[PDB]
């Protein structure tokens, strides 16, 4: 059970989710990053909670 | 993937 076993990113800023595949973001946060395909939003996981987020919100963190 | 520009950096 360590889904954020992956890829991880720092949460540079506050974001809320839109729409049903975004998911919330709190700056200080470590991210899961899922899919970074698209040069705006990346695909992280929270938690337990799956979705995009915006890519300029987000820091690789490797 | 939102096929849509995201918000601005704050």
């Amino acid at each position: 059970m360590d889904e954020t076993g992956k890829e991880l990113v720092l949460a540079l800023y506050d974001y809320q989710e839109k729409s049903p595949a975004e998911v919330t973001m709190k700056k200080g946060d470590i991210l899961t990053l899922l899919n970074s395909t698209n040069k705006d939003w990346w695909k992280v996981e929270v938690n337990d909670r799956q979705g995009f987020v915006p890519a300029a919100y987000v820091k690789k963190l490797d | 993937a939102p096929s849509y520009s995201p918000p601005p950096p704050p």
